[PDB]
Parts: structure tokens; C-alpha cells; sequence
């Protein structure tokens, strides 16, 4: 039936992932240094590439599967910085796979996946709106378990470095607070913040 | 039937002899200013009709007060705007600076010049005897002026007197219930605040006048000099007359509703009873005695009377011995 | 079950609080609203669980819903309304700010316009002081005008202690460790302009 | 059996007589700078090994070029840093300005001084005969200097020559494959770029030297003057030698692998055949003839030779008649 990579990216929650090319993974040079980051590297890579396994130990097979998922993730983070990765992610962005900006005045600008940290374990995946240039938590909870390190701190920044034509205009409009028609003077906030601070 | 008709002992006909559009407020065309001149800073207070904020004018940058008026019948809004403008410039009267509107919801706001009041409550607690005399005199200047311009405030109370104690500056505020005096007119007895309502309102006697304000001014004075706030602390509008009757005596009250042939609520019959006129010395005690003098008590007594026509006019009040010492200092 | 209690109980109406009968029964609070809803008299009757007397019954039901909404918008500006909404905010009934650096600050409902028909209810975060669309689609049909442009602003005018501090941290874009110079966005906007 | 040993005709022993840490790059301790001095502006290019962005040094607002290096053995990273530093200052060599690191992931980046290049297209196609001469001379200055400092570039090609045509400024860039020359050392034959690989690399002859760079410079010159790019257009590394052999002829090739007793890879067996040496005039046509002169053809012929040792040294090349007219202008 389907490939490991095809299965993984097809899972519920993995909607932000694209499918990495087998060429890229089979080229040892692209995975330099990753053996020092995942347990069971040899066997994890073999699973990712749909290769013959080594099954008598039912929990060891689940430990490899985690390592395969971690390695896939870490490969992904490198892959989407490359021209072809960007090309694939850009396809997904033009379909809105990554969701849309919740800021009202961003008018549903499609967002991109971003990691707040490149180290796995530290934070889950967040979303980057290229219009307001800020970072949001995914609305759906299925995305609250995908490690950010599997996308990286530099993905969206690279993508616009490579395809600057995709960068949207800054928002035409802004929110203006009015009470009974009156704008709120900014002194009203120092004042307020003091009342919290005094409290 | 028919209750006896009544008329103000002073300024009875000031309105009769003015062009209508002095007192015909329904016909006043409001000239609106630019709302975006004013930006809000903090909320100052609120109330049955309005929300009030401190704000800043961006033209030249100074503070203002913005009284944002909640939905009422446009009639009432024009009434306040006309009176604020008629009296503008007058002694101790609040200066209306501008009128503005929210283009969208069309919510109207009044913009007043800034008044920097002093913890008013926290102020009284140490007002001195001269201070009460001084401020009372200043209220009377406004009250005489507004009466002379043919307007009754109809909501005199401490919340409607702003005091900048630092600069000894006073200003009679909130004219949302003020109305023009026309001799013969039957007015709404649903005005003021239940502790400052005059007997005439409590018995549903409608042909009242400026004197209503003097009763209220009495209730203020009594509160300040005796150190009891509010002075007549009624639980409902009926009970309020009982509280008054317990001080002034039920005699002068039945004399009052006879003199004017006023149909009493049958419900008043069944709670008023029989009470003696209590001596004003009776409310004097150690905490207040430094504020109580004989002149104070005489003055109060000539203000708090059932018969509105036997109450002092604001000008007469100013002539009382109670203010002799003030008027002298104000002879600079 | 009271009509008010039912309405606020419906799926989607999680942002509404329950208006006190005192407030409605006092005609003075509803000044001007008869000029804004069809079938005012009957609509008000339905809202107060009073004797009524086809598709006409549904037409009244809409007007009842519209009038309730417009009453709500006035009610939540008042001390008691705020008190109730404040209770709901302390539970997080209105959802939380999706901005990563706002760290799930509970939000408040706000209208972008006070006229009904113009826009659906949006959420105001008191930390970043910006305005967001509700995450859940059930709230994409609740009229903004039933909350009003001034609600959150008033709430903090009345309870300034409740205003959160400004976010301690900010997002810093980094590529391979390097910050992005502001002249990268200017060039990027130029490129997009030529296409 | 076993291959004849070889040695560079020039600068054979410059490394022998220098302190180790000149050439012992593994022992080079890298001194890191502050990454937060540099902010990226746009992407300039990419490679197998690196990603390249123009950036701005916010401490004094200057353009720089940041070569961000993808994961390799640290050995290779030190090798490039040492070489860049050893050659820094030299003529037409790229100035390494700083080295920085991503504190967290530890991705190292080289920071170079800004070079305004113009692109193949606008340049080579449209250069004059003097232009080719001028720029070739300038490449030779760098090549002679780096050889003299005991380093072979090992990846000379047009992508590794920056030309600021406006300022007639040239820079020999990308030393990620450069290596120190030590007489007797067997080097890796997997260097350069297929089209610029010298015969020594294509026959797996490992004891090469600076001369390898001269072959590549030949392939460049041929490409520029004949207007054919790349000049030797092989489909794979084996075919690459056949393309060379169709021009230079298969004799001098079999003479070369005899002279050095080189074991030809069994898959060259039936592939090379027998081809005559073609006259360089043969590649001249109407589009290129304005770039082709007799001096140019003599120069090229003394660069593209199978025997690395019979190729001109960079200094000898500079003495060629081809540059007489340039050297003369250089001396006003
Ligand atoms: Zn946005
Ligand atoms: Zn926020």
C-alpha cells in the first residue's frame, strides 16, 4: 500500500507537513549531524525509507517508530528551507493548508508554520502571518502536539527571501477603539496600568 | 375640587417677557462641534442619564469634562442644552464648552470646562464653620442667578455641587432636571432625589417654583452643620414625608395641605400620625456643635418650611446674619 | 424556563449574559428601541414571558431576538452588566487570545459596528489591545451590534484593576540565528509590487 | 606498477618552511564574533554547502555578505576559515570580515566584505577582447598569490569569480574546496566541477598541485573567447575526458598516462578511441572571432595540456604576449 512518509504526513494533526523526496533523504549529506540527535538512527531511517526491518519485541518496534517520527520531523525542518521544500510548502500555502490569521484586520491572510525554537521538546508548532508578521497558536487542538522544531525558526523567513513576490501588503486598515464615538486617549492606559500596578 | 393656585414671590414673570426661543427649548437648533477634538482620559462618574469622563482637547491640549448622554427623549436633551447656554457665564454656573455627537449611533455628549473638585465627601469631614458659610453663600449666588434668569434647578444636592477647595471655587452642576418657570404651570413632581425632595413634591402639589430649590438647599445645610447625611433619610417617597414630619411637626403640614387644598394620598394618612415640632438645638451634639450657631439655626429654620412661599428667596437668604461675616470678607 | 434563560442558553449564544427583568421592565432603559425593531410590543412580550395571543410567530421570535440583542448592548455598559460579563471573563467564556506572546489572555466580546447587520461579533484582547475573529464557527452568526463598540473600553474604565500588563515578550524572527533587517521587508514589498 | 610521483614546478616547499599552524587547520581555534551585529537583507545565492545572503552590519550600517554553512565535518569548516585568513589581504582575494555562529543550533556563518557582482549573462557574452584579457590577468594575480602562499583553489570556474564591471574590480571567491600543497601528498580527485576538472582528476591521479587551477583557468578562457559555455561539455566524468580528448587528441593522453604510469579505470577501456589533435582555429567563427587572436590561442594552448607539469604557472602566464597590452596600460 502507501509509503511511510505518505502515511505520516497523511495522519490527523500532520496537516502542516509536506512529503519529503526520497532523493533528499537517501543523500547522506543532507542528514549530516542528525545521527547525533535521534536514538536508533539506523533503524529509524530504515523505517522512513520503507526498508526491511530487523519482529519479536512489541515495544521496541514502537520505540523505533517514535525515533522515525522524530527523525522525519528533523529532516523536514531542513528540507523546507531548500528550494524544493519551499516549492512544496508554497503549494500548501496557496491552498491555505496552514490556516488563516485570526487578526480581524489581516482579513484571513493565509499563514505559514513556524517553530519558536529549533530544539525539539521546547515548544509546539505556531503559525506565522506574513501580513501582520506576528505569530499565532493554531486554532485546532490537533496541532497542539506537533513539535515546532520540525519546522524551524527560519522557514517563513527563508520562503519570502526566495519568493519575495509572495509577501502581502501591510494591512490597509487598523482597529480604532471608540466609546460612544469617542476615541480613547492613550493616557487612559497609563492610568489603567497604574491601577493594576497600585492594586 | 381644584388645589389652590400658587406663584413665585420673585422673578414670576421673567420668562413671559423674553422672546420665546429663550424658553422654547424644543425649537432650539443644536450647533454641533467636531467630536474628534476630544479624546477620553478617564472615567469620572456616572448616573441615571449620563456617563462622565475626563478628556483632553487636542487643539490646544487642556482638560475638559465630557458628559455622555444615554438615550432619552430629544426634548430633555434640548432642555439641558438651552438652560446650560442661557445661564452660561453666570456666577458659579458650569460653563458648557461644546456639544458633540457620534456620527454613527448619534450619541450626543456635552463638553464642559474642567472643574478640579476635592474629595467632597472626604472634604466635608473637616469643613470648618466659615467654610460652610462661604460655600453656602456661593451656592446662593448661582441659585439667585438661575432663578433670576427664570430657571429652577430642581435637583440641588451635594453631588451636584463641585468644590475645588484648593482654589475656593464652586460650581453648580448637572442641569438635566432644571426647567423654565412659567407662572400657573403644573410641573412634574417626580424630580430631585428622595432625600432632597420638598414637601410640595411629596404631596403631589404641582404648581411649584424656585422655592423648591431652597428646600433642597436647606436639606444640604442641615446635613453639613449637623453632620448627618442625608438629613431626612426616608426609605420611600411616603416615608420621606414622615421623616420630615418628625422634625417639623405634623401641625404645619396639615395647615399646609389645607392652605393649598391638596388631595393627600390616602396612604399618607396611615403613616404620618401626630408629631411635635422639634427644636433645632436638638440635633446639636459634640461632633457638630462647632458648626452650629444661632444664626445657622435661624437661617435653616427659614429654609425648611412646608409652605414654599414662606421659605426665603435666594436673595433673601444672602441677607441673613449667617453670612454677615462672609459678606464682610468679600468686601475687599 | 425563562425566554432570556433559553436564549442565552442556545449554542452560539455563549457570549451573552442574562439581562435582569428589572432592567427591561423599566421603560426608560429601552427608550428609542421601538424605532429599531419590527413588532416591538409583541417582541418585548415574548422576552418577558408574557401572554401572547403561523410564520408570524417566527417573525416575532426574530424581533424578540433582535430586541434582546440591542437591550444587551446597552445593559453590558452598566455597572451590573459589567459585573456579569466580568464574571464570564474570569471564567474565560469568551475565548483566549491566539497571539503567541499574549499567552492565552482571556478576551472580551466587542462589536466593530453598533448598527445591526454590518458585522459579526469579534473578540478584544486587553493585553495586545487588538481584535480577533472567534475561533469556533458557532459565533460567526452572532451580530456585533448586540455587544457594541464600547463594551470592553467601558469595562476597564470602570474596573481599571483588571487591565493586564503589556506582554513582557515579543516575537523576534530569526533565520539561521540572524535577525531580519527592516530593509528586507521593504525590498520584499517592492518585489511583490512589480510581481 | 604504482604511479610515478610528482611535484609542483613552483612553490613546492612553501608549506614545509612555515609554522604548522599555518597549514594545520584542524588545530585552528576559530574566534567567534557577535552574530547580533548582522541582519539579513536578501538572498544572494545558494550551494551544496552554503546559503548566501546580503546583510547589513548594524554597528555601522554597511553591506556585507553572509555565507551560511550547512552541516559538514568541522574539519572542512576550519580548512576554509584558515585559508580565507591566510590569504586575506592578498590581491583579488575575497576579504573574510568576521565569523559568527547561531548560539543555539550552532550553525556557523562566514561574513565577507561586500562585492557587487554582475551576472554571467550580462557579462561574458558581452565582454570585449581587452575585457577578457584584463580580467584574466586579474585572476592570475590571485592565483599566483594563493599558490605562492602554498594553496591551490581546486574550484576555479566562473561562478567563483565575482566581477564588479562598473569598478573593474574582480574577486576570486569560495575557498570551500581549496587545500594546502604538500609535496608528495595524494589528494582527493573528487574536486572542482565536471566541466573544469583537469585530466589528472579524471584519471584518478592524486599527486597533483597548483597546476590543476591552471587547467580550470584554461577551460574558462576557452569558454570566454570561443563563446561556448561550458567548453568541455561532458555528460559524466568519463565522458568529460572523451570531450577533452576529442579536442587535444588521444595521443598526448596515452603519453600522459604512460609518463605517469597511471592505472586507467577499466570503464575507459573502449570509450576513448582514437582522435586527432584539433587546431584551435577550428573553434573560431563569426560570433567569436573578435575575441580570438594568435596570442590568445598560444596562451590557451599552453594552459590546456594533459601533463600538469607542462602547463604554464600563474606567473609564467602573466608573462605571455596575450597580456602585453594590459601590462602596458597597468603602468601609466
Ligand atoms: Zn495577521
Ligand atoms: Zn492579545
Amino acid at each position: 500500500e502507501v509509503s511511510w512518509i505518505s502515511w505520516f504526513c497523511g495522519l490527523r494533526g500532520n496537516e502542516f507537513f509536506c512529503e519529503v523526496d526520497e532523493d533528499y533523504i537517501q543523500d547522506k549529506f543532507n542528514l549530516t549531524g542528525l545521527n547525533e540527535q535521534v536514538p536508533h538512527y539506523r533503524q529509524a531511517l530504515d523505517m522512513i525509507l520503507d526498508l526491511e526491518p530487523d519482529e519479536d519485541n512489541p515495544n521496541q518496534s514502537d520505540l523505533i517508530e517514535q525515533a522515525a517520527e522524530m527523525l522525519y520531523g528533523l529532516i523536514h525542518a531542513r528540507y523546507i528551507l531548500t528550494n524544493r521544500g519551499i516549492a512544496q510548502m508554497l503549494e500548501k500555502y496557496q491552498q491555505g493548508d496552514f490556516g488563516y490569521c485570526p487578526r480581524v484586520y489581516c482579513e484571513n491572510q493565509p499563514m505559514l508554520p513556524i517553530g519558536l525554537s529549533d530544539i525539539p521538546g521546547e515548544a509546539m508548532v505556531k503559525l506565522y502571518c506574513p501580513k501582520c508578521m506576528d505569530v499565532y497558536t493554531p486554532k485546532s487542538s490537533r496541532h497542539h502536539h506537533t513539535d515546532g522544531a520540525y519546522f524551524g525558526t527560519g522557514f517563513p523567513h527563508m520562503l519570502f527571501m526566495v519568493h519575495p513576490e509572495y509577501r502581502p501588503k501591510r494591512p490597509a486598515n487598523q482597529f480604532v477603539p471608540r466609546l460612544y464615538g469617542f476615541k480613547i486617549h492613550p493616557m487612559a492606559y497609563q492610568l489603567q496600568l497604574q491601577a493594576a500596578s497600585n492594586f | 375640587s381644584g388645589p389652590v393656585p400658587s406663584r413665585a414671590r420673585v422673578y414670576t414673570d421673567v420668562n413671559t417677557h423674553r422672546p420665546r426661543e429663550y424658553w422654547d427649548y424644543e425649537s432650539h437648533v443644536v450647533e454641533w462641534g467636531n467630536q474628534d477634538d476630544y479624546q477620553l482620559v478617564r472615567k469620572l462618574g456616572r448616573g441615571k442619564y449620563s456617563e462622565v469622563f475626563e478628556a483632553i482637547n487636542i487643539t490646544n491640549n487642556e482638560k475638559v469634562v465630557v458628559k455622555i448622554l444615554k438615550p432619552v427623549k430629544k426634548k430633555k436633551i434640548k432642555r439641558e442644552i438651552k438652560i446650560l447656554e442661557n445661564l452660561r457665564g453666570g456666577p458659579n454656573i458650569i460653563t458648557l464648552a461644546d456639544i458633540v455627537k457620534d456620527p454613527v449611533s448619534r450619541t450626543p455628549a456635552l463638553v464642559f470646562e474642567h472643574v478640579n473638585n476635592t474629595d467632597e465627601k472626604q472634604l466635608y469631614q473637616t469643613l470648618t464653620d466659615y467654610d460652610i458659610r462661604f460655600y453656602m453663600y456661593e451656592i446662593l449666588k448661582a441659585l439667585d442667578y438661575c432663578h433670576s434668569m427664570g430657571i429652577m434647578h430642581r435637583d440641588v444636592k451635594p453631588h451636584n455641587v463641585m468644590i475645588d477647595h484648593e482654589h475656593r471655587k464652586l460650581r453648580l452642576i448637572d442641569w438635566g432636571l432644571a426647567e423654565f418657570y412659567h407662572p400657573g404651570q403644573e410641573y412634574n413632581v417626580r424630580v430631585a432625589s428622595r432625600y432632597f425632595k420638598g414637601p410640595e413634591l411629596l404631596v403631589d402639589y404641582q404648581m411649584y417654583d424656585y422655592s423648591l430649590d431652597m428646600w433642597s438647599l436647606g436639606c444640604m445645610l442641615a446635613s453639613m452643620i449637623f453632620r448627618k447625611e442625608p438629613f431626612f433619610h426616608g426609605h420611600d417617597n411616603y416615608d420621606q414625608l414622615v421623616r420630615i414630619a418628625k422634625v417639623l411637626g405634623t401641625e404645619d403640614l396639615y395647615d399646609y395641605i389645607d392652605k393649598y387644598n391638596i388631595e393627600l394620598d390616602p396612604r399618607f394618612n396611615d403613616i404620618l400620625g401626630r408629631h411635635s415640632r422639634k427644636r433645632w438645638e436638638r440635633f446639636v451634639h459634640s461632633e457638630n456643635q462647632h458648626l452650629v450657631s444661632p444664626e445657622a439655626l435661624d437661617f435653616l429654620d427659614k429654609l425648611l418650611r412646608y409652605d414654599h412661599q414662606s421659605r426665603l428667596t435666594a436673595r433673601e437668604a444672602m441677607e441673613h446674619p449667617y453670612f454677615y461675616t462672609v459678606v464682610k470678607d468679600q468686601a475687599r
